Parts: structure tokens; C-alpha cells; sequence
């Protein structure tokens, strides 16, 4: 075992040991984290490219937006005061023929963890937050995005209370598609903003995987 | 391809061999602070928005148990009022100093510091962390195991 | 031996939810949405989470985001003061001297308590 | 001599330019700490006997007011209870972590620490401090002066 | 110009003030006080021990008691009346002897016996001290000029904990008949240190260089 | 959440430190003479003995007093006193390098009884 | 501000300095040392850094100095008499030269002591010669007699 | 303020004559000879290739003959009579099309085509532009504000034996029309490197920091 | 004692020019355009002007440029053997791994002497 | 055990040394003073009086190929290839500051001998490196390799 | 299972036989040389020179003629018969007394009497030891386990030109009618550097670490 | 191409050995034992055998050792000319300004070829 893996054990039987949290409160909270993935996101996406007022409403309101894919930041997690680190306002960016945002959290790795689920690896690395909101337009380019000159390309940097989503584009070649068709090109990647969504593709662009040294 | 590989490994290698001016700093005196190096040494560390980087072929990490287990006593503890998450960032990404900050890995802060907040705020003296320390590493050596990482 | 309340946050939040449970405590907001604002260089000892690279820049208020302690005093256990926190709109070029021109749109959003904020 | 004085400076920029294999580290993964690397980064600052370390000609140094004033400051709150000289130690000579411990002066540390302990304890806010920072800079820019460090113009 | 440390310092104070953590009037006796510190206590406790043995077995085996007899009541001179916070009150007085020699640092920071010694030099609270001293002694006493037999047991005190040291060395040749003020004399801060020995004619420590502050007094 | 700020003072004045924790660790586990080995146990955070007496042997020369440890008292914990001791040290046994030329050289340290075990 | 921004941009690239690392110095390490990929490194021709990372810097223009203009003058002119071909130049100027100079002197400055050095290992001048061009070039400046054109006489 | 390159130039010039390596004389040809050069005559060659199909064929085969119609001999121009020693006598042009933009480097050093073109920008010389351009061309093109759709072809051509290039760009809209002069106009040294596409209106290159020296011209 | 021919590359050079004096010495080309051949990582001791990024890479050859002595022996003086010189495009994706499949037709074009080549 | 642990992390530390690390990537002439110029051109072979710390000398056991390399290298100034003050010069001295302290004594010993044959035309580069290339053959094919390796 | 620095010397050796610079008998003549010399030689100057005063003054006058009388002759003795080409023909010898010791040092490089003493030590060779010996002496013999009386002149002699040197400590008491052989059996290499003196009962320099070699001598 | 002669040295030294084939080319010597001089800080471009560390310090010359050209033209092929060697004390404080008046007589002996030297 690693320096890593006593050390966690230590504290987590100390906490326990001197009543801060129960064994039950641990267990609780991964069974949560288990339940998270980034489906709510791609559906709130999916459900505002065609509905006009929903989508309205997740521009304004991200939080009662939330509630339509069944993420209430609020009352879904286990404290029912919203997660402690993600807090409750989530806020939708809308991406337009002259719009598209990205996402970082320059200060550590702010995520929109409930609708979203765990942070990537790189998003949470010092390269990521350095770089991208200072050379959006070329690290996007390290990852396969590039958008006309004209466009505004926005950089949301997640550095107080908000969270946010991206709501890309609805890319052509999608006419009549139902709402889970829709979904499922809105990859987690499209969310963060370093993709947008394409027809047949349905899954994160493949990259590098680290492995652990001890994992599930 | 092995001479790709060995070219590869040969790009990253030679960076370890730029040149530099390197000044070691040994508890300089006051007057060889400039109200620049002042703002650099007394900065918080997590704020490094704009920083020059190079680019690096960006990848995913499987997650460790132990990671998923630190965070969540990490927002067990907020959950249960031992701190506030804003308290856990600041002791977390900026407390920790510069060389931790950036020498060790993420969820290895996150959990160093879930054990600091037990101690600075009184719950478990010092002593008793030490001892548990000792503790695991015995049930380790003697064969007893170690939660879900280690079976007796 | 201080005592440390552990059931504060939960007494106050639960059903609400954080910042919602601050709402209406910053009393009126000094700025509105348009305004034009300079990111004051307050001292950044200890802790901060107004970012060094938007000292000294001027930007554009979108949204009054909510109300909340600012997080210099919240990471220290101080919750008695809440203000308004804005979001605000920067021009790339005004924070990177660098920007090209081709990409004159390019903007950053990020969020900063009143505190920072002075009329620009 | 002013050649002397050449040569001493050129023998002291010369370590500048000493070879090394330099492994900028950003965030490594936990499967790149080893147990040697988990001791020598979780280490506490203050413990250097027995590190190497090169013969430098020892030097006394004037004390600054500045200086003077931050120990009374030390010895008075501890004196008055907010903190044992341990706790200061501790906050003082690890806490502060590795870079900070020697990039910065002694009496550097000592003086950060004492702002330290008034934010931590929650005797002031650190918003109180921030405001008093400023307000100070602008004492001194008015020309009302600064204690014994500068008389008003 | 003031400094960044000028302002911070000031700033520091004030709110310390300010929130009656301690009084104006505190800081000021505690400035005074320290202004009275030097190294004239310890040279006379050292010559005292030369011309009385009995004395010197008092130093050695109770430093706290025989600092009272050069006016150091280590609990009752300090305005806290239980001692300075960070000096404690356990001196402690190592004897050199023909076979014996000591040297005191604090690797850990620069613990220093302010009491009956003064402020610590600044070369004596460096990393580079507090690193070399305690493993190549010999070598760094060398670069101050002292040299002891290879018999001789140089030992190296590291004030860690809450005791602090002065060091008693051995009288010298060539002091036949002098006065407690003569010895006195010639016994200087460095040699309560323990990087030097006492010489007739030397009453001041070894020159070295001098670096001078932006604001000193 | 309040600080006592009176405590130590009252504790300690008229008295000293570590005047003041006199006899409340009770009988010392060690006596003058005993060779003990520097335990290595866990410096997370804090710790007083250094790394580099870790795991040698030395000679007890003096109880010196009775104190919490500083592991204990640097964090406000002040409820438990020990037994401190001063340990000598040959230069050789910290020191693989060191010259059998200097033989008799030693070092001197404190250390609290939790660190010691008989040799 | 533009005080402001002087400093902010000032502060990023003054933490750049304490960017942590594990810096390992090397002292004429034993052959057990060396691995072939660090024998590779070493053996490096320096000139060769295509591809390795690098950060983004905002490229600048820099006025030509007076004695750069002569030194690429001087090293064209070896050339064109036959004291060497251009490649000859290159393997002295940007390889022969070593790691640390390559990188921690400046472009012409490579040019101008590769110029030197020609005159040198090809023994059309001794290095006693150079070295005592050397001592007097700076007693003419020195003295108030002027420099070329880079400095004029000192007058009445 | 002489420097220590001022007084080394000094030494190696005369140094060279004295030992007659080279003459008084064939200095003062070569600077005069630099001094003339620029990116006027690439410029023309451009517009020239803009102009008639048949220079541009031309141009795209045989660099070398075509620059002749620039006034640009590549052997007989220079000096020597034999091309100039570090930019030898291989010029190629790289056409731009609608489906390929071409961008020069010289990762080695600094390879540029002197006689045609002038001297080297110092970002061209610099090992950060020789690191990255060949590895993340579209990333060092964009700081230079320069973005081409995806799926066009950038070729980055690394000038590492004796070929030096320029790069032809694609004529851009709203020149119909125009004259050889005006064409030629817009033609800026940065497009000849192919950091940088003609356009109407934008005569010089795209203004950037300046670092001054000690002492120019 | 050692004399240098300084009239050797003028006399040959002169009216004709430099890679053009090397014409017609190296006899027929081992390869021709179109060919697809693989960089071998020959010894780069001292010097090299094949770059190291290049190794082990295949291109294709899109032109016969000229001939002239390989610069790992011009540049030690050396040169009584003459080869041909091909330009060769290799594939960015080819280079670096991590090259976008977004930017899927970007290339690279550069020269390598014969002795490089084999091949592929 | 406990000791070389101690001893281990008191060498590891040494790593994580703060210090204000400033890299160079081709400073322009006006940030090179006279200071720096000296300190770049100085000869690197030139070392005493720099600083350094206390290291516990140790003797070195001889490699077969540093014996051959020191033969090599004194034949070759015995038979006129070069006097021993030309391999200082080149050996200590040309191969600048980063190979110098970098590689091992003998490997730079090795290198200049290889050097010294290229720089005055004994041998063509080329020669070499297709030597190289032979050598690593003999090697890969099972011929062996002299005393280092039997077929 | 070979390494760079074998695979090039072999190529080196094979290159310079192939074109005539040196022969295969060269190289191995010049090994077996090498192998020959040791400190023996000068360890039995040493010991002549405390037996006969008329020796001691030749050897501290001209150390070349001097060592004749061991059988090394610096001209002749080496298989160019002009000198060993990198130690060249000027030894002097240092001789220590009371109010003088003498230690030596290459700062420059490694330069040594190889003819009469034979390979330097790793250690002499280390960039340390060059750059510490001239400015702080007494520390480095100190920890070499070496010191003497703050009195005495400790003269560092740095061997950058063409003068190579031995150093003639002096006679340690305890050697009352020894003979010549017993006294040159404590004369160790160390003692003839300078970092050690003579003591009887000691013939071997003291223990140090060794570092292991990857192939070295079978 | 460049002819080395690799027969001068050993025709030479055969016999008599090094530097002692250089006597008498140096002619009579600047400077005697017993005199004082300082070392001149003469230009180390490229190569030089006087130490850094003695530049600008002044020493007692102790003995003519031998004649020899020296080091910095012999290391590039010059052995046209000769001059005198000289074998200098220097006293310790001298050198290192932090040197201890402890150890008051201690010296660095080292030699150094007349062009470096002037009457101090
Ligand atoms: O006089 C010179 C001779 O001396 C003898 O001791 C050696 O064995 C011979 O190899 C050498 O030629
Ligand atoms: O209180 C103002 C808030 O209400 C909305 O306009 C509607 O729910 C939100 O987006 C905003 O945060
Ligand atoms: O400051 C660097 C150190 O090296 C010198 O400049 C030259 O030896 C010394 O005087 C100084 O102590
Ligand atoms: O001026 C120097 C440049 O580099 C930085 O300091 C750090 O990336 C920039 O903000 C600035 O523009
Ligand atoms: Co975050
Ligand atoms: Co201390
Ligand atoms: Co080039
Ligand atoms: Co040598």
C-alpha cells in the first residue's frame, strides 16, 4: 500500500472515531458520486434544442432549468443544501453562430459536478488552467475545435459559487432526431466546451488514459 | 515504432538540460526582497491564470480508490460542519505553500489537508494522528490488512 | 478549548441551498447590469480568489449573480458581512497584450464581489 | 582591488551556470511519488541539520527598525495569550512551506506569521487586514508620514 | 523608501493594538526590555565560575539559579514574569575542560539564550549554520579560526526543545591574577557561542563583514 | 468560538516555564545513563527531533524537565506533560563520513520520552 | 491601470522563476550514471530543437547593433576568401559551441566568437595574438582615443 | 558602455585584415551589398506570378531562373560571383493554393533567403519559433493571427540543407484590377515567411514590440 | 605546418554558383519523386543536419533538388564525395502523436541526403 | 533500515531547493553585461575557488573500455596526432560547460580522442559514424565485441 | 549489454589502427606500461631521503635525477622514451617539516606523477576536491582525518603546467632504527598526495567507499 | 588538404624529454627569485592555464622551473615560441578574503609562464 492509502485511513477512522462523520455519512456520499454522470447535461441540451421556452429558461435560470432532467442542486444531493464544493447556481452558456464558450476553473477545478459528474483529469491540470484563458483559440486547437475569426470565443472562468454548463450548437444533419438521438452526441466534452457535438459520434474523443495505481 | 519512441523520449529528455541562471535562495535578507519578488513569494499559489505553459498532449486518469474515498470525507466533513468548502480551498490550494502545491499530486493535497482541518481545529491532537499512522502500517505488517486496498 | 458549531450551515441552508440562503442580505447592489467596471488591486496576502490577471481591467457587468460572504472571508470562518457578486465580461485584448486583432471578439467571463469593483 | 573583486564575483556567478538535470514537476500523478518523494515533500521545512551546504563567508547584519518591532510584536502577543512561542514555530518555521521558508528573510517569516495568527484565531478578518494594507500604502503616499519609518513631509 | 515588510509591520501592530491583544504600552516595555540584552551578563557569569568553584559547580548543574547572581532571574527579569515566551527558563551552562569543548546552534530555527546573551547573530540563525554545524564541526569552527586537538571531544549542542545554552569555556594562559572584570573582558559573545576561545587582548568578537539594513535605528 | 488568552499566564507566572508542568508527567521511564534509540515515528505536520537523530543510539545525560511535547503544545494541546531528556550522540553513528581521526566527538540534543526506547 | 497591468503582467512572468522542480546538479558523474538516453542528450548536436515544447512568447523585432552588422559582415567575408564554406561556420557556431552557450548567449554573439575561433583553430592567428588584440582594443577605449565607430575620441 | 562584442568585433576584423584573410575593401562591399537587400524584389516576384501564369509556372519549377526577372541573380548578385557562402544558389517558391498555405522555418538555425528577401526577423532566429512551428504550426500561426480552415494543407517547410523558399501566397479578394505596383504593395516580408496573407490596404507588417539596441546605426 | 587551400572553392564555384559546381558528380539517384521512403537514425555524433524529429519517419519524395557533399562532411572540410539531395513531405500525424485528426492534411517539408533514405 | 532512510532523504531534499530558476533561450546582447560574458566565455576546466560541499570521497573501480580509452589516448599523442596540452584544451576545455560536468571523466576522455581524429581529417565524420554503426552490428549479430562481449 | 562509451571506444581504436595513427602493439604496450607503475617507487624516495641527507637535498633540488635512484626515469622509463606525453619531465618534490606540509591538487584537471606513483584516485579527479583543496585546505584534510598545528604552513601546490609533484612527509617518530624498506611501507599513496601522513602500522591508505565499476577487469 | 606532421614532437623531445628539448629558446628570464609579482588578468578566450583565482594577486616567484611555449599556443599547435615558467607562493589571505588569521601561514604554490607576470 502506498503513503496515500494509510494516511487516508487514518483519517477517515479518526473522523469517524471522533463522531464528525459517520461510516454511513461515507458511504452515502460515494454512492452519490456513483449515481452522477454527464446524461442530465446532454439531455437539459437535447430538451432546449427543441423546446424555444425551455431553452430560454436554462439561459436565465439554470437551477429551475436543472429540475427538468431531474438534477435539483439543492435537494438531490445528500446534505439538501446542494453539495458543499459545486454549491446551487449552475448557469447555461448558450453557444450561437457568433458564440461559443469554453470552461476552466483557473483557480483549482470547479466543475458542475451534479448534472456533470467528476472532473477530467486535464481539466483539473496547472497546464489547462494556465493556458486556456489566455490562448483559448490554440489550446481548442490541440483538441480538434476551431471556430471562424469572427466568432466571440468565450472563456468562463468558475472561480466564485456558479457552475456551468455549455449549450452548443445544434449541428446540422440532425433534422427529425428525437430528443435521446439528440442527447447522445452531447459527449461531456461538448459540455466542458472543448468539442461540439457531431452526427455518429457519441463518445469523448479517445486520449492518453493514465492508469492507477489501485483503482475500483 | 522504437526509433519514434527513442526520438520522443530524446524531446523530453534534453529539456531537463536547458540552460539557466540558476540562483539558489538561502533566507536572503530584506534588502535583497524588491517589492516584485515580495507580491511573487507572498502570492497564493492556486492562482495561475495566464501563466506561460507549453503544450502537453492532454490525457485521462483513472481514478484511485483512495481518491474517491478523500473526497468523499472531504465533503462528508463540509456535509457534517467541520469546515465550509471555501475554508477547504484556501487550506488546500493555498495554505499548502508553492512546492507542495505543484510538486505533489492533486488528491494528495486534498487529503493532506482533510487531515490538517482534523488537527488545526482541535478534533484529534497531532499525537493521535501520528499514533494512527503507526497504527495502520502495523495492521499492514502484521498481515491484518488494510480496508478495501489490502485483504488480511 | 474553543468550541466549534458544526450544525451553523446545515441550520441555515438546508432546504435553501448556498448562496440562496444569503439572499437579501447584501442589501442594494452598488453597480447594475451595463456598467462598466475597473477590478480594483486589493492585497492578495493569504487569500483571494479575484485572479492577479484581471487586476487593473476594465470589463462589462452582465449579471448580478447572487449574494454571498466573499470568499476572502468565508475561507476564514467569517459569514457576518455578504455582498453582491457580479459577473463580468472582459475584452481579451485588455487582459493579454499579445491578443491578435483577427480574433477582436474573443472575450473572458468570470465572477468578482462589489468590493473589487469601482465605476470605470 | 578591482580585479580581486572580478574574480570573487565571477566565482560566485559561475554556480548560476552549474549543470543539472532540471525536472520542472507540475502536479504529477500519485504513481510518480515514491515513498522517498512522499517524505522529502510532506517534510517539515525548519529540520536542514546534516543537509550539505557550501562554506560562506558569515556575515552580521544591522537590525531594521522594522525587525525590532516585529519581535516586540511576537513576544507581546504570545506574552498576552493569542499564542504560545510553539504554535508560532510551528506556523512560523513549517507552516510557511518550503519555497516561502527560503526564498523569504527570517524576520520576513516571523512578521507573516504574526498577521497570520490575527487571521487564523479570527481576531481580525482578513478583509480587516486587506484594508488596513491599503490603508497604509495610502498614509504613506500622502506624505502623513509612518511611524518611526518615515516622518510626514 | 518604506518597504513591503514597513507597511505589513505597521499594519500588524496597529490591529493587534487595536483588537487589545496587547497595548502600546506592552510593546514599548517589551522593546525596552530587550534593549537592556546583551552579552555583559554571561561573560560575568563565566568569570565568576573561573575565580570561585563553587560557583562554577552551581553553573553546571544549575544554570537558572546561578544566572540570578549577574542579575538574570530568567523567570522574573523578563515584564512577563514566567519568562520570555520564546526563551523559556532553563539555561543551561556547558563547561569546557582539556577535553572538552562545545559549540551551540538551533537547527531548527535560533533558539538563542536572550536572557543573559543578547540577540542572536545573524549568521547564527542562517540555514547554512544550522545545516553544516552539527555534522562538520570541526571544519566550520576551522572557517572562525578555532582548532582543537583531535583528542579533544568537541561536542555540539542543538537547543531543539525549550533549553538554552552559553558556553563556559576554559580560562586561558596569560590571566595570572586578573580581576572578575578583566576575565569578564575577554570573554565575548562569540565565545558563548562556542565558535571561539577567549585571548587575552581580544575583547571584541572577530571582524567579519557587516551587512547594513535599508532602516536600522 | 472564543480563545482563553489568560491561561498560560496564569499558569506560569511567578513560576516559569517549564517551571510550571513540574511533576505532572509522574515517574520518567528512563533514567540517567540508559542508552535509548530514537524511534522513527510520523513527522507529518510537526515534530522537534530531527531526522537526523532518527534511529540512533545515544546516552542519557540529564532529565531535564517535565513539558507537554512540542508536537503537542505548537497545535494548543497542553493536556498531557513528559519527560524530557538530553541525549549524547558520537558523531560516528550519526555520520557514516565522520573521521575515526576525531573519535571522542559527540553531539547533544533534547528529546521527549515518546520518542525513546531502551537500546 | 497601466501601472496596473505592467505589474500584473511583471507578477506572471516573476513566478515563472519559482516554478518548483526536483533539480538534480551534476558533477562529472561515474559512467554507471549514464543511461543511453542521457548519453544521447549529452551527445546532442545543440542546434537540432525541432520539436521540443516551448511556451507562447509575443514575438519581438530587435534593431540590428552596429557590431552585428560587421560580424555577419566579417563571417561572409572568411567565407567568400576561403577561410571556410558556411558549414563549416554552422558546425562551430551552432554546435561546437556546447549546450550553455548555445542557449544562454545571444545569436550574433555565437556568430562573432565562431569568427574568432576560425582565426584560431585553422592557426591563421595564434590565440596570443587574439588575446593581445584583446588587452589593447580595450586600452583604446579605455584611454579616451575612441573605438571605430563606436565610440568617438574624446576631444578638447 | 563599449561592450564586450564591440570590443571582440573590433579585434576579429582586424585582426583579419592584418593577416590579409580578407580585405578593407571586400568588408565595405559586403555591408553595402546587405545594405541593399530587402523584401521588395520577392515582392515583385509575387506580383509578377499574380500577373502571368507563366512567370508563376516559372517561379514554381525554377526559383532560381525566375528571380532574375526581380533583378535578383542568386550567383552573380552577390559578391562572390558564386552566390554568398550562407545562402547558396537553390531558391524554391512554395505556391499557395486554395488548398495548401505553406509557412518557412529553419529549425537548425536561421536559413532565409538574404538575397532576395533581406535579413531574418529576430523571431525567425529565435529557439522558441524553431521548437514550435514545425510541431504546432496552427497554434503559431494563430498567435500571429493568421487561422486557415481545417482541411486546408499548411505545410511547414523546414529550410535545414542549401534550398532556401519563399512563400507565393494565394492573391487575395479585391484586387481586381490592380497593377503590378499595387499588387507588390501588399506583399509584406511576414508573407514571404508565411506567418502573415496579403491584404488590401495593409502595406507594412503588423506592428510588434521593438527591442531597441544599445547602439544601432 | 598545415596550409589551408583558401582558392579552392572560388576557382570551382565561380560564374556557376553553389549547389550547381556539385552537378553531374554523384552519379544516378537510388531514388526518384513519388518514392516512399523511411529516415534511418544514422549516428549523429558531433554533427547532423538530418533533424532528430525526422527519425524513423516515412515520407514521400517530391523533388530531386541537386547534388553536394553531405553537410556532415562539408562541415569538417571535406569534400571529395558528392550525393543527391531529395525534398521529402512526411505527414504532420506522422511526426506527433498527438497531431489533431481535425487537421488531418497538414505536412512537412524538408531535405535529406541520400545516405538517409531507404526504402520503406 | 531506518539510517539509510535518513541519510536517503537528507540527499533528496537537496532537490527541492528553492531558488529563483531563470532559463535562457537566446538573450539579446543588451541583457548579456560584462559579468555574464566572463562567466560564459570563461574556460570551464577552470574551477578552484568555487564553492562546493562535503562529499565523502570515494575511490572508483576501473572500467576495461576508461583503460583503453587513457591507452588510446596517449598513443595517439606518442605517435604526433596531438600533444597532450592540444586533448587538454579540447578535452576539458572545447566541450563546454553542460558536457563537461554532465558526462563522466573518461567519457570526455572517449569523445575528444573520437574528436581529435575527425577535426584534423584522419578519419571523415562519416567514417565514424558508419563505424558506429558496424560496431553496434558486430554486436546485435553475435560477433562480440573485443574484451567487453564474446561472440 | 555493452554501452555507448564501449561501443565508441572500439570504433575510436579501430578507426586509428585501420589509418596508420598507432598499432595495435602501440595500445598494447602502452597498457601494459601503464599497468606496471604504482606508488612503490615513490614511496621508496621517501624512505631513501630520511636515511641519507645528501639524497633528501637532490630530491627537493632537481626530483627528476632524484628518481633515477628508484628506478624511474622520466624520460626514458615511459615507451616514447621523451616522457610520458601528458605528465611530461619535471617532478619536484615537496618536502614537508615542522613548520611545513604540503598537499597537491590539479585544479584544472586531474594531472599527476603517474611514472613514479602510478592512476590517480577517483576522488583527486572530482570537480569537488579541484574545486575545495585551494581555498579551504584545512577543512577538506580535516575531513580527509588530517590536521595540523595552526602554525604550520599547509602550502596547496596546484599542478597546472608541466611541474608534477610527490610530496616527502615527514618522519613519524616511532621509527627508531627502521629500516629503509620498513619505513617505505608506510609512505601510502595518500601520504605522497598529501592527505594523510605516515604513521607506523599503517601500509594501506584508509578505507573508503568504493564505487563498482560495470566491466571492469576479469 | 591540410598535412599534419606527426613526427616533429618525438624527432624533438627523443631522448631528452619535456620541456627539457625547450631549454635555452626562452632566453635570458624577465624576472629572478626572490622577486615579487602580480599576475596579470590577461584575456582566457577559448583556453588559458592561469587560474581564475589568481588574477590580480601579487606572489613570490620561488623558482625558474623550465622553459616552454606556453600552454595557450601549444594547446593549439604554436610552439614557435618559448618563455620562462615560474613556480609562485602566494599567501592564502591573499586569495580568500574570508581566509582565517588563525591559520596565518598558510600558502598556494602554483606555476605560471612570464607573459602573466608584472614587477609587483
Ligand atoms: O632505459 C629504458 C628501458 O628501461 C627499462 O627499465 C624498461 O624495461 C625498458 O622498456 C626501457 O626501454
Ligand atoms: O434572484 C435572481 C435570480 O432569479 C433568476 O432571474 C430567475 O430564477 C435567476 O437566474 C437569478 O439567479
Ligand atoms: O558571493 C559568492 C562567494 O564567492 C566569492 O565571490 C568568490 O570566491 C566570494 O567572496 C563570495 O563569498
Ligand atoms: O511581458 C512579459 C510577458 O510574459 C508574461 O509576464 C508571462 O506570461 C506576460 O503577461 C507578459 O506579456
Ligand atoms: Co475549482
Ligand atoms: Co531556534
Ligand atoms: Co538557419
Ligand atoms: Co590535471
Amino acid at each position: 500500500v502506498s503513503d496515500f492509502e494509510i494516511l487516508e485511513m487514518a483519517v477517515r477512522e479518526l473522523a469517524i472515531e471522533k463522531g464528525l462523520f459517520s461510516a454511513e455519512d461515507h458511504r452515502v456520499w460515494k454512492d452519490y458520486v456513483h449515481t452522477l454522470g454527464p446524461l442530465p447535461a446532454a439531455r437539459l441540451v437535447a430538451k432546449a434544442w427543441l423546446d424555444p421556452e425551455y431553452k430560454k429558461l436554462c439561459i436565465e435560470d439554470g437551477v429551475e432549468a436543472s429540475k427538468a432532467v431531474g438534477v435539483n442542486w439543492v435537494t438531490s444531493p445528500p446534505t439538501q443544501f446542494g453539495t458543499p464544493s459545486d454549491y446551487c447556481n449552475l448557469r447555461v452558456l448558450a453557444d450561437s453562430p457568433t458564440l461559443k464558450h469554453v470552461v476552466v476553473c483557473t483557480l483549482c477545478s470547479c466543475y458542475p459536478r451534479p448534472i456533470l459528474g467528476q472532473s477530467p483529469e486535464w481539466y483539473r491540470s496547472p497546464n489547462y488552467r494556465r493556458r486556456l484563458v489566455r490562448w483559448p483559440r490554440q489550446v481548442l486547437a490541440e483538441f480538434g475545435l476551431q471556430l471562424p475569426s469572427e466568432v466571440q470565443i468565450r472563456v468562463a472562468d468558475s472561480n466564485q459559487k456558479t457552475r456551468y454548463i455549455v449549450m452548443p450548437v445544434r449541428p446540422e444533419g440532425t433534422d427529425g432526431w428525437t430528443e435521446d438521438q439528440l442527447a447522445e452526441i452531447v459527449t461531456r466534452d461538448c459540455l466542458i466546451g472543448v468539442a461540439v457535438p457531431k452526427p455518429g459520434i457519441t463518445v469523448n474523443a479517445k486520449r492518453p488514459v493514465l492508469k492507477a495505481n489501485r483503482p475500483v | 515504432s522504437s526509433i519514434r519512441e527513442e526520438v520522443h523520449r530524446h524531446l523530453g529528455t534534453v529539456a531537463l538540460m536547458q540552460p539557466a541562471l540558476h540562483q539558489q535562495t538561502h533566507a536572503p535578507a530584506p534588502t535583497e526582497i524588491t517589492h516584485t519578488l515580495f507580491r511573487a513569494y507572498t502570492r497564493v499559489p492556486h492562482d495561475v491564470g495566464g501563466e506561460a505553459d507549453v503544450p502537453i498532449e492532454y490525457h485521462e486518469k483513472e481514478e484511485e480508490i483512495w481518491e474517491l474515498n478523500t473526497f468523499a470525507t472531504c465533503e462528508c466533513l463540509a456535509w457534517r460542519g467541520v469546515w465550509t468548502a471555501e475554508e477547504r480551498r484556501r487550506k488546500q490550494n493555498c495554505d499548502v505553500g508553492q512546492t507542495v502545491y505543484l510538486g505533489m499530486p492533486y488528491y494528495g493535497r486534498w487529503l493532506l489537508t482533510a487531515a490538517r482541518i482534523l488537527v488545526d481545529k482541535q478534533f484529534v491532537t497531532l499525537t493521535e494522528l501520528h499514533n494512527k499512522i503507526v497504527e495502520m502500517r502495523e495492521r499492514v505488517a502484521s498481515g491484518q490488512g488494510l480496508g478495501e486496498y489490502l485483504p488480511p | 478549548k474553543p468550541v466549534w458549531d458544526r450544525t451553523h450551515h446545515a441550520k441555515m441552508a438546508t432546504g435553501i441551498g448556498d448562496p440562496q440562503c444569503f439572499k437579501g442580505m447584501a442589501g442594494k447592489s452598488k453597480f447594475n447590469v451595463g456598467d462598466r467596471v475597473r477590478i480594483k488591486d486589493l492585497p492578495d496576502l493569504f487569500y483571494t480568489r479575484t485572479m492577479t490577471y484581471t487586476r487593473g481591467a476594465t470589463g462589462t457587468i452582465v449579471r448580478l449573480v447572487y449574494e454571498s460572504p466573499a470568499a476572502e472571508d468565508e475561507a476564514f470562518g467569517n459569514e457576518e458581512n455578504v455582498e453582491w457578486f457580479y459577473s463580468i465580461v472582459f475584452a481579451q485584448k485588455d487582459l493579454w497584450p499579445e491578443y491578435s486583432d483577427t480574433f477582436a471578439n474573443d472575450t473572458l467571463e468570470t465572477e468578482i464581489p462589489e468590493r473589487y469593483l469601482e465605476k470605470a
